[PDB]
Parts: structure tokens; sequence; C-alpha cells
RNA sequence: AGGGAACCCACU
């Protein structure tokens, strides 16, 4: 059944357990943005990563 | 002809000994072998050691 | 990091308003609902309810995005009729439907206790 | 005011 309106959904659903992972990949670990910050000493151009 | 030192920066690291660039390394040991062939010419050497 | 906190899908921010009204210009006797912090829930009784009256030509209502809080319902009337008269009286029907509703389950309780 | 190189693993 659709949990917004309660109608049943037209289709059956495939649905059962199944063993998921959760991998070290998250985005708050990978998230950036920059506005000006620290300049390599040699070229003057901004800092890697 | 040598370089400005913004081309061969020397960073001033933890150990608060400078570090020098690769650059002036290679410089310091251009300077070393001048002096020394120099010295062998005001006063004469043999030309073996000045080859 | 951007986790937005849990109450700010039910709790109006200071000045936000409840519900606006606009006229729909596009065409006669229409007019624009938009509820802050409210879901599907209210969306759909009250749409469903506006489609039980005859006076009503056009109801709907949709969450324009999940990850906000607002519903827009759209209601159109016949030109004798007021979409915000319908509103009024959709909200009134669903009130008295669920008054009877609460009794009926009390005395259901009550018969199914004693026995 | 703040370094650098090298190497390794990994992601699309």
């Amino acid at each position: 059944y659709n949990g917004f309106t309660g109608r049943k959904i037209t289709s059956q659903i495939f649905i059962g357990p199944t063993y998921y992972q959760r991998l070290k990949h998250m985005v708050d670990d990978k998230i950036h943005s920059r506005a000006r910050g620290p300049i390599q000493i040699l070229n003057r151009q901004p800092m890697e990563g | 002809p040598v370089p400005p030192l913004s081309v061969r920066p020397a960073v001033v690291m933890q150990g608060s000994a400078r570090n020098q660039d690769d650059l002036t390394h290679k410089l310091a040991d251009i300077v070393k072998i001048n002096n020394q062939l120099r010295r062998n010419e005001q006063n004469g050497a043999a030309a073996h050691v000045i080859a | 990091m951007n986790a937005p906190p849990a109450f700010e899908s039910f709790l109006l921010f200071e000045g936000e308003k409840k519900i606006t009204i606009n006229k729909d210009t596009k065409v006669p006797n229409a007019c624009l609902f938009t509820i802050n912090k409210e879901d599907h829930t209210l969306g759909n009784i009250i749409k469903s309810q506006l489609l039980k009256d005859p006076q009503v030509l056009f109801a709907g209502y949709k969450v324009p995005h999940p990850l906000e809080h607002k519903i827009i319902i759209r209601v159109q009337t016949t030109p004798d009729y007021s979409p915000q008269e319908a509103f009024t009286n959709a909200i009134t029907d669903l009130i008295s439907e669920l008054s009877l509703l609460e009794e009926r389950f009390r005395v259901a309780i009550k018969d199914k206790q004693e026995g």
C-alpha cells in the first residue's frame, strides 16, 4: 500500500530480508568547498586536498 | 645565473633549522667547485687536477 | 553536518504563517492554499473531502519537495460558490466525521470491555 | 606564521 494515500499499488512488490553493508565512504568525509584559503609556497596557487 | 629565492624558497621548518631547496644545494656544490678551481689558478697547479 | 533538526518539520519558524491564500489567475474562481509544516496527512484528507463537494470543480494537493514542509492545495468552484467557502466547509465536515467516529469508537470499546 | 618528497591502499 502507498504510504501517502493508503491506496494499494497496482503491481505487487518483491520484498524480503537481504544482508546489506554500510561502506566506509560517507559524504560528510568528502564534502568540501573553498573561497580563498591557503596557497602553496612555490607557486602561489591553492593548496591540494 | 642564480635564480632568486622565490624560485628556490627556503622554508622555516618545525625544527628551527631552515630548509633549503634542491636548487640551493646544487648551487652550493657549484660554488664550492668553482672556488676550488679558482684557487688552483691564482696559484699554479698540475693540469691534471685542473682537468 | 547539514542535517535539519527533526522539529523543523512541524514547528513554525518565527514569522512563518500557517496558511496563505492566493488567487489562481489562469481560470476564474480558483485559489491556491499554501500550508506550512503540514504533509500528506492533512493534504490528502482535505482534498478527498473537497472532491465530495458537488460545487467544487477541481481539488488537488501536492508536496512541492519532500525535503520541505509545505503543501499546496488548489481549489476551483462554480461561480455561485467560493474556494474559501469550500475549504472551510471541507474542514467542518472532516471535524464532524472525526467527532462521530470518536464517539462510536468509545461506545464500541465499552461494549467490548463489558461483554 | 603552514614544509616537501617517496611509497602504499582506496573511490568514480
